[PDB]
């Protein structure tokens, strides 16, 4: 370009040095490595309901053949209990307020 | 000091296989773009400031 | 849909090829996290 | 042998549908455009 | 009493042994994958103890274990696992450097192709700028030096010439041989040119 | 299986003292190009996801509000406003 | 400079592309958009599209 | 290809732990337990709200400067 | 509903009230039309079925309740004078900015975004880059400014609070004008015999508290 | 925590009776309601001068009180039947219409 190409190259070098320093600074680097491991664990080992049943059924644990059913039952029971608790709380609040309205 | 090539399509004649593949890809892209544009229009049209008075100013 | 969109971007948008697959894998993870967060927030 | 392949497919389809419903509000539309073109009661 | 120390030693030893056992296939797959995005097919096809192994190697090279609870064979196996993790980390660093060089070459090629695309109506320059030519010359010198340094490993040298040299051939074919083009392509056009039939 | 003899030999025997000098300008250009592709699309998607819940539900971001009632002070030509803190609720549906 | 070359009216990029893009792009929004929109709109009007004129709106000074 | 939309789960994301299946029972239990505390507070707050006006709930307002909030008749 | 444009105010004794009535009559029709449109939309949503209505309503109809409340508040108060806004700045600054971003009183261009975009253009002309890239960078800061400007829904709550405060102040001021002639006789003597700028409402609270504190009882 | 809180608490029977009386009033004293709304529509009668609309408000309130009274025997019987149907609801349109025609 021109004599300002020196400015451009210096800015590039400064940015590269800043990136290297921030990346290779011991504490932040250890934290980034730990964060990368945690992200890999979270994403690659996400709690999927479907998974590879590669082993034979004679070796398959019953916890896996009932995991989907257990999870679905737990979700349904939680939803039903929440609805029942909400209805009961509304009725109890109405009754308590009617008693206290006096 | 650079090598210049042809578009390989502005000089090529339209083909039935190319036309079919382009139609299928365009239909899929049009479906996706219609959904995305509907969402974007819903966002934009609902993010408008309310109506003002005849000459109200702040 | 994510892989197909990535392929479409890498095919038509030449500038999209400047980003390595490591960033793309971070991009896909970020998109999944955003989708999960939005799904939770719409119901929370 | 993917365990609960039907469950996985149903979950993916439901997730796609819920994402479309929440992000686009397709099911919750605004009828103010047709409000002027309507017959008022009372 | 020393429950924390016992648990830490046991977990570290188990992780080190598991990662050392599943390290040869990972290194072979890393060599199989091209330099550009060397972690490819892991985040996509199968991450067979790649990220977990890298994290475990970093921890092992950055932590300590207690050999009091471990036996003699256990201590030998743990030291071997730590050495294998160190060697895998060195291989990963070398692969990262190769990936950086290949990515620089690919960026140069993409810059060259960007001004020649049919959709590039923003700026169409027939003659390359002096900055691009100087960068290409420096990259060619670096590639020649790196290939020469790979003389001790014929397989590694061939892989480097196949991977990095492809971008060099693409750039050379995208530039006419006029003016200072021979001055730019003096290093490449000795043996490596004929490898890509040039 | 497979015949991975070349890959295994390369992995087992690797140069532990081999490196190349990095082109700072090229690396920075690649990083900026990745960011610009990341910046635009990624921030657009992140804002669209994040701002859709906040715009479609304003009552969620505003937990409390103030309500004022004014009374006159005719002798001093003043207005004395009493205030009360209430909860932002969907009034009149 | 950029001495472009293109056989007009006979190419994949041209009049055939202009004629083919609208018919194929407007497929899902035309085969699935209209029916879904009509069903969603008519779902509210289970009895009718008439609006209850609340707040009077029939009283004049 | 020309048709990539499939309902099967991702082959990379369909992994399983070495101790059995994916950790889901514990995760579902944690999610359910957290929901009880979460969707037990909104239920308590919504159903136990009373609106009362007693001429004392109003309080003399003050500006950000702390002085009594009074506006002049002619501003 | 169809209030006549001609107001019967005297306009020679209570000019503030007359102006308020004229403003209310001026903007009544458009505000009523917008409110009717919003109410019709809400009724149609209530008539909906399952996920399309009567299940997520009015919980998911959040942007419509606030819009209706704002429309009603704007219908109640005819025109907002810029002078009165600054008084509300005593409690909440940037009220004018919130009203502008909420009431669409004028044109809102990304000024800071335009400045940031032009700033990147200076580097674009120093470290020579494509003009397409320069334009993209200029749009990007402007686009960010536009995104951060629009969609401000808490600003709508702040503007609702400001509008309520302004309505209360106008109601109090109108009451002062009506009884101004009656209270004129007391005002002069009160000013002559009481050197105090504070309101008598708080002054009476001081005297009552003092009597409850130190009195022979 | 988004819905408005309730201020005055009325029982279910009181709410049903009030709803029925409000339907009857809107079908009977609609003119009084319109007069009250028009008198309470201007800024003056809304906030400044509340004493002006006092007569119209009193007329509307007297009409509402007479409507909710249901002094006529047929009106009382119809209201009781409609209240019984509504309580059975914990449909009824015919009973509501029969009450309205009284």
């Amino acid at each position: 370009n021109h004599s300002c190409q020196k400015v451009f190259e210096g800015f590039v070098s400064a940015l590269y040095d800043t990136s290297y320093f921030f990346r290779n600074f011991g504490p932040f680097k250890a934290t980034i490595h730990y964060a990368t491991y945690a992200n890999y664990l979270a994403q690659n080992w996400a709690p999927r309901v479907s998974y590879i049943e590669t082993s034979t059924p004679a070796y398959t644990l019953a916890k896996n053949k009932y995991a989907v059913y257990i999870v679905y039952g737990l979700i349904g029971g939680a939803l039903i209990h929440n609805y029942m608790l909400d209805n009961k709380a509304a009725q109890k609040s109405q009754q308590y307020y009617l008693k206290h309205r006096d | 000091r650079t090598k210049l090539y042809n578009a390989a399509y502005f000089l090529l004649n339209n083909n039935e296989s190319f036309g079919h593949s382009f139609g299928i890809r365009l239909k899929i892209v049009g479906l996706n773009t219609w959904i995305v544009g509907y969402a974007v229009s819903r966002y934009y049209f609902s993010s408008l400031r309310v109506k003002a008075a005849q000459d109200e100013r702040f | 849909m994510f892989k197909e969109l990535i392929h479409i971007f890498r095919t038509y948008f030449i500038t999209f090829r400047y980003l390595k697959k490591s960033n793309i894998n971070f991009l896909k993870n970020l998109s999944y996290t955003l989708i999960a967060y939005y799904l939770i927030i719409n119901f929370m | 042998p993917i365990r609960n392949i039907q469950f996985a497919r149903y979950h993916y389809l439901a997730a796609v549908t819920v994402f479309t419903y929440f992000a686009t509000r397709c099911c919750l539309l605004d009828y103010k455009k047709y409000y002027p073109l309507a017959s008022v009661k009372k | 009493m020393s429950l924390v120390s016992l648990f830490k030693n046991t977990f570290l030893k188990s992780r080190v042994i598991g990662l050392s056992f599943q390290a040869q296939r990972v290194m072979a797959q890393m060599a199989k994958t091209d330099f550009e995005n060397p972690d490819e097919h892991f985040l996509l096809n199968d991450a067979m103890k790649y990220n977990e192994l890298v994290f475990y190697g970093r921890l092992a090279e950055n932590w300590s274990i207690n050999p009091e609870l471990f036996g003699k064979a256990e201590l030998a196996k743990y030291n071997e696992a730590k050495q294998t993790l160190i060697d895998f980390n060195q291989y990963h660093a070398l692969v990262q450097n190769l990936h950086e060089f290949y990515w620089e070459l690919k960026t140069i090629y993409l810059e060259l192709s960007r001004g020649v695309a049919t959709s590039n109506f923003h700026n169409k320059r027939e003659v390359t700028h002096s900055i691009i030519e100087s960068d290409i010359k420096n990259s060619i010198h670096k590639y020649i030096q790196l290939i020469d340094d790979l003389k001790d490993y014929p397989e590694w040298q061939h892989k480097v010439r196949e991977e990095i040299g492809y971008y060099a051939h693409m750039i050379y074919t995208s530039v006419n041989h006029d003016g200072n083009f021979p001055e730019i392509f003096k290093e490449f056009n000795k043996v490596d040119s004929l490898y890509y039939f040039k | 299986m497979l015949d991975d003899t070349k890959y295994i030999q390369m992995a087992q025997k690797f140069p532990r003292n081999v490196s190349v000098q990095l082109n700072k300008k090229l690396f920075v250009t690649r990083t900026w190009f990745r960011n610009y592709y990341f910046v635009g699309v990624f921030g657009i998607f992140a804002y669209f996801i994040y701002n859709q819940p906040k715009i479609f539900a304003p009552f969620s971001g505003y937990p409390t509000t103030v309500a004022y009632k004014a009374q006159p002070d005719f002798l001093n030509d003043q207005v004395i406003f009493y205030s009360q803190q209430r909860q932002n609720t969907l009034k009149n549906f | 400079m950029r001495r472009i070359f293109w056989n007009f009216k006979t190419a994949f990029v041209g009049l055939p592309m202009f004629s083919l893009a609208p018919k194929n792009i407007l497929v899902y929004p035309i085969v699935v958009g209209v029916p879904l929109y009509t069903f969603i709109v008519l779902q509210n009007s289970v009895r009718g599209f008439a609006y209850f004129d609340e707040y009077d709106s029939d009283v004049k000074e | 290809a020309r048709l990539w939309w499939t309902l099967d789960p991702s082959k990379y994301y369909l992994k399983q732990i070495s101790s059995g299946g994916r950790n889901e029972i514990l995760f579902t239990v944690l999610g359910v337990t957290a929901a009880y505390w979460y969707f037990g507070n909104k239920r308590c707050e919504h159903y136990w709200r009373r609106q009362i006006d007693n001429c004392q709930s109003w309080s003399r307002a003050q500006n950000i400067n702390g002085n009594n909030l009074t506006v002049k008749q002619y501003f | 509903v169809r209030l006549n444009l001609k107001s019967n105010v005297d306009q020679n004794e209570y000019p503030f009230l007359a102006k308020w009535d004229k403003d209310m009559r001026q903007n009544y029709e458009e505000y009523q039309n917008r409110i009717d449109a919003t109410t019709y939309h809400l009724q149609r949503s209530q008539r909906g079925i399952a996920v399309f209505g009567e299940w997520m309503y009015p919980r998911y109809f959040q942007k419509d309740i606030l819009e209706l409340e704002v429309l009603r508040r704007k219908q109640q108060l005819g025109k907002i004078y810029p002078e009165e806004v600054s008084s509300y700045t005593q409690i909440n600054p940037d009220i004018a900015n919130d009203l502008n971003l909420t009431f669409n009183a004028k044109l809102l261009w990304p000024v800071r975004g335009m400045t940031v975009g032009a700033g990147f253009f200076a580097f674009a002309h120093l470290f020579n880059l494509p003009y397409s890239f320069r334009l993209g960078l200029f749009v990007l800061p402007t686009a960010v400014e536009l995104a951060f400007t629009w969609g401000n829904k808490t600003s709508q709550f702040k503007s609702i609070e400001f509008m309520d405060y302004l309505l209360q102040y106008r109601v109090s001021k109108a009451l002062l004008e009506k009884n101004a002639k009656h209270f004129a006789e007391k005002k002069a003597a009160y000013q002559k015999e009481i050197n105090s700028s504070q309101s008598v409402q708080d002054l009476y609270n001081q005297l009552i508290t003092l009597v409850s504190e130190q009195a022979p009882s | 925590s988004i819905l408005p809180p309730l201020q005055y608490t009325y029982s279910n029977e009181e709410s049903l009776e009030l709803l029925i009386h409000s339907i009857k009033g809107n079908k009977d004293c609609n003119s009084e309601r319109k007069a009250f709304n028009l008198c309470r529509s201007t800024v003056l009668g809304k906030h400044v001068e509340p004493e002006k609309c006092l007569d119209k408000a009193l007329v509307f309130v007297n009409c509402f009180q007479k409507v909710r009274r249901d002094e006529s025997a047929a009106c009382q019987s119809a209201f009781n039947s409609t209240l019984e149907c509504g309580k059975k609801y914990s449909s009824c349109q015919s009973q509501l219409d029969a009450y309205l025609n009284c």
